[PDB]
Order: C-alpha cells, then sequence, then structure tokens
C-alpha cells in the first residue's frame, strides 16, 4: 500500500513482546525456559518471489535427477513457475511446492520414463497448454508433445 | 596457640572481605538475599550454629535475579575452586517419584546396586558441601519427600544401608515458585516507593 502510494505521488519489538510473548508463554507454561533462549528466530512465510525461486529450485532438483540418473536435459519456461506457484497453499508451505511439482510435472515425466518415451541425451521442455505438457525436442524447429497414454 | 592464632587469622580474613563483598563483586542488587545468605554463614563460620541441623536455604525469584549465580558463589567462597564442595544437582531431571535413585542409590538386588547413590557418594567426598539443588520445584514432590532427613538432621541411607552425615552442608535450593507473585509484589512496593 505504501509503495503503490508513493509510486501514485521486519518483525517489530512491540508485537514479539505484545502478541508472540504471551502465546510463548501460554504454551511453554514458564517464563526460565523462555529466557534462557538468546535468539528467537521469526521465519516468516514466502512472497511470490520466493515461491517462484522455490518452484525454480525444485524444477531444478528433478533436472538435475534427470541428467544425471537418465541424461535427460529438462527445461522449462517461466510461465510453468508462474503456473506452479498457483498449487502453493500459505498454511502448508514450501512442501505445497514439492507436492504440485510432483503431481503436476514428474508423475508426466515417470509416466513417459516408463513408457520409453525419453531416451538418453534428450532434450525435454515443460510447456503451458493451464495444464503443463511436456515436449521432447531434436532439432532447432522440432517439439513434439509426447503422447502420454493411461 | 597455632591453631588460635590460625582461626583469629581466618577470622580478621574474612571480616577484610566477608561474603557480602564477595557477592557483590558479582550478584547486582539482591541485597537482602545477599545480607540473608551473609548472616547465615557467618553464623556458620564463627561457630554460632546447631551443629546437629544443616543450613537449608529457598531462594525463590523471577528468572535470571542470581539465584544459582548466588548459590554457586557461596559454594565458591566456603570451597574455593573444589568441585567436591559444590554437589550441583539439577532438579528439574527429578520430574518423577522414582528418581530418588539417583540420591539413595539401588536396593540390594537391582542394577546399579553396587554404585550405591550419587549424592550420598558425592557428600560421603565432602560432609560440608554446598548442595545446590537448583530448581527444586520441579522435581516431583514426593522426591522432595528424601530431603527431610537430609535437612532436619543431614543423613541420607543409601541403597547399601550406609548413613553419612552431612550436618555441616549447606543446602540451598533454587526454585521459580510465587515468582510472579514476588516480581508484582516487588513492583507494587517500589511504585509505592516513587
Ligand atoms: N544480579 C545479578 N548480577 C549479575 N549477574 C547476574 C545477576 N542475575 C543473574 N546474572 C547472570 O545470569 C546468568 C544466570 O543467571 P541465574 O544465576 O540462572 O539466575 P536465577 O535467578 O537462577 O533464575 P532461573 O532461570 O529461574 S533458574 C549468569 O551468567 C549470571 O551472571
Ligand atoms: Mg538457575
Amino acid at each position: 500500500e505504501m509503495s503503490r502510494n508513493r509510486i501514485a505521488e521486519t518483525i517489530s519489538k512491540n508485537f514479539k513482546e505484545n502478541v508472540i510473548r504471551p502465546i510463548l508463554k501460554a504454551h511453554f507454561r514458564r517464563d526460565e525456559f523462555l529466557g534462557r533462549i538468546n535468539e528467537i528466530v521469526y521465519f516468516l512465510p514466502f512472497c511470490h518471489s520466493e515461491l517462484i525461486q522455490l518452484v525454480n529450485k525444485e524444477l531444478n532438483f528433478w533436472a538435475k535427477r534427470a541428467k544425471q540418473r537418465h541424461n535427460i536435459t529438462l527445461l522449462w519456461d517461466r510461465e510453468v513457475a508462474d503456473v506452479l506457484v498457483d498449487g502453493y497453499n500459505v498454511h502448508y508451505g514450501a512442501r505445497s511446492i514439492k507436492h504440485e511439482v510432483e503431481r503436476r510435472v514428474v508423475n508426466q515425466l515417470a509416466a513417459a520414463y516408463e513408457q520409453d518415451l525419453l531416451p538418453g541425451g534428450c532434450t525435454l521442455r515443460i510447456t503451458v497448454e493451464p495444464k503443463l505438457r511436456l515436449e521432447i525436442i531434436d532439432k532447432d524447429s522440432k517439439t513434439r508433445r509426447l503422447d502420454i497414454r493411461a | 596457640k597455632y591453631q588460635e592464632k590460625q582461626r583469629k587469622r581466618e577470622a580478621e580474613e574474612r571480616r577484610r572481605f566477608p561474603l557480602e563483598q564477595r557477592l557483590k563483586e558479582h550478584i547486582i542488587g539482591q541485597e537482602s538475599a545477599i545480607a540473608t545468605v551473609g548472616a547465615a554463614i557467618r553464623r556458620k563460620e564463627n561457630g554460632w550454629y546447631d551443629e546437629e541441623h544443616p543450613l537449608v536455604f529457598l531462594f525463590l525469584g523471577s528468572s535470571g535475579i542470581g539465584k544459582t549465580e548466588l548459590a554457586k558463589q557461596t559454594a565458591k567462597y566456603m570451597h574455593k575452586d573444589a568441585k567436591k564442595g559444590f554437589i550441583r544437582l539439577d532438579m528439574s531431571e527429578f520430574q518423577e517419584r522414582h528418581e530418588v535413585a539417583k540420591f539413595i542409590g539401588s536396593p540390594p538386588g537391582y542394577v546399579g546396586h553396587e554404585e550405591g547413590g550419587q549424592l550420598t557418594k558425592k557428600l560421603k567426598q565432602c560432609p560440608n558441601a554446598v548442595v545446590l539443588f537448583d530448581q527444586v520445584d520441579k522435581a516431583h514432590p514426593d522426591v522432595l519427600t528424601i530431603m527431610l532427613q537430609l535437612f532436619d538432621e543431614g543423613r541420607l541411607t543409601d541403597g547399601k544401608g550406609k548413613t553419612i552425615d552431612c550436618k555441616d552442608a549447606i543446602f540451598i535450593m533454587t526454585s521459580n515458585v510465587a515468582s510472579d507473585e514476588i516480581a508484582q509484589h516487588a513492583l507494587q512496593l517500589r511504585q509505592e516507593a516513587l
């Protein structure tokens, strides 16, 4: 709000002492236990850029596994990251992005690998049809969608 | 005559730099607590204590205001860096009734019987030790029932039946019981004084 207002033209200590300190005292029931803690470190939820970075980390993890175990150069556009961010749940956190990548991307990769539609050395671009779809590449103008049967 | 001269020299040394100043080097504030503990240990060291019943303290207050620190410095005053004469016992380990075996060993015919007790061994090593039952309230009250024999008369019979005289010991019991009440009453008295 302040940013868009200026364009038109950190957790505070009071929150820790007034909100979080009574909740910690209520749960742990002992201020002697809390006073021994040097740093009560606060982990905040993810911003949208951090969600895109999490999707890129998960897709890079599966790309490294595909390159090492099988030699399948996996690729994807930024629209793939924007699509997979929609499966993010604030309550579950980064685990929601891992489950969404395993649902949309890696189940298709496993079904393609079982069907032998992914030989060694082949490139593979995840593309938004929003449904993600795999696309194997061989030349500079060949991108056939992999027909993964049931 | 040499023993009397050594006693007078030790008395002059204690009068030159008593436990109150030595605690005020480390402890800040707590002048009532330092005065109480200093008067009690002065009564003990000058021979004006009943030798039958050991001296027993209960340090009450909020968290991190020098209970365990004053107990540690009391032990360092009485015994210097000698670790034998400072029998620390973190009583938050004693949260169940059956944890008295750490004090008094184990009976005949059970595991750990040959090793005997831990506190009774440490008090055999130093009868006049400063036993710090730190966080005594966090133990089971039935575990604190073992301290009745050890506070009224300074005795604690182990699993092997061997009683140890602990009458010269200075038992100290840190606790946060009524910490909120003591803190609120002290803040109320300071507000009334202001
Ligand atoms: N009055 C004091 N003057 C100087 N240092 C202090 C004082 N009170 C506490 N400290 C420091 O606090 C640290 C540990 O404090 P303790 O000795 O645990 O106090 P406490 O009141 O036992 O409370 P607890 O948490 O409920 S067991 C030590 O490093 C001491 O140096
Ligand atoms: Mg303590």
